[PDB]
């Protein structure tokens, strides 16, 4: 059982949002939506054909957040000649991943970067 | 003192290579043209303006990027523990050209800033050693 305005799916609810915000804003507001809620989580494929069909019939076109954030910033990036890694100009400090309501494959962009999203709480 | 075609700066030498290659055979390319050579490796400031200068010289093109010799070395495709509701990542999805864990620099910052880009994407580099 899931709230009117959400919608079921394996004993978990999900609820797409059109209100653009960045990925650290997108899953703040996902807590405060309901008890348990964060931006969504997929653990198999047809949970997320599930969320992608919802996001599209819900807003058509346009990227969504997905609950994973900062992906390569713990990495063990280091140079090939085996310099210490010091001196440092990224251009982008975190990457978080997205994908488009037309399919379920996951995509990486900049955190800082503007886009929908979808929570999902336990039921 | 550097090899002819090699560009010297505070002891080292440098050559930008217009060949597109992955970064990998970019990196195993560089150790064969010069003992002791690799992707470049930007440690200062003054280094970082040198090798910019020295890439617009001979990249003109805003098509492509230039690799440089910082890469992650996890073989996974992110290196998040864990979904933002604490699950453990158990499912994937990946679109292999977006997981990016090779650096290179554009020509759109004069090839100064380091943007991650998908490390089997083929483009010129430069070596150093
Ligand atoms: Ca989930
Ligand atoms: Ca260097």
């Amino acid at each position: 059982d899931c709230p009117s305005d959400w919608s079921s799916y394996e004993g978990h609810c999900y609820k797409p949002f059109n209100e653009p915000k960045n990925w650290a804003d997108a899953e703040n507001f996902c807590t405060q939506q309901h008890t348990g809620s964060h931006l969504v989580s997929f653990q198999s494929t047809e949970e997320a054909d599930f969320v992608v069909k919802l996001a599209f019939q819900t807003f058509d076109y346009g990227i969504f957040w997905m609950g994973l954030s900062k992906i390569w910033n713990q990495c063990n990036w280091q140079w090939s000649n085996a310099a210490m890694l010091k001196y440092t100009d990224w251009a982008e400090e975190s990457y978080c991943v997205y994908f488009k309501s037309t399919n379920n494959k996951w995509r990486s962009i900049t955190c800082r970067m503007i886009a929908n999203f979808v929570c999902e709480f336990q039921a | 003192d550097c090899s002819s075609g090699w560009s010297s700066y505070e002891g080292h030498c440098y050559k930008v290579f217009k060949q597109s290659k992955t970064w990998t055979d970019a990196e195993s390319f560089c150790t064969k043209q010069v003992n002791g050579g690799h992707l470049v490796s930007i440690e200062s400031s003054g280094e970082a303006d040198f090798v910019g200068q020295l890439i617009a010289q001979k990249i003109k093109s805003a098509k492509i990027h230039v690799w440089i010799g910082l890469r992650a070395q996890n073989k996974e495709k992110q290196c998040s523990i864990e979904w933002s509701d604490g699950s453990s990542i158990s499912y994937e999805n990946w679109i292999e050209e977006e997981s990016k864990k090779c650096l290179g620099v554009h020509i759109e910052t004069g090839f100064h800033k380091w943007e991650n880009f998908y490390c089997e994407q083929q483009d010129p580099f430069v070596c150093e050693a």
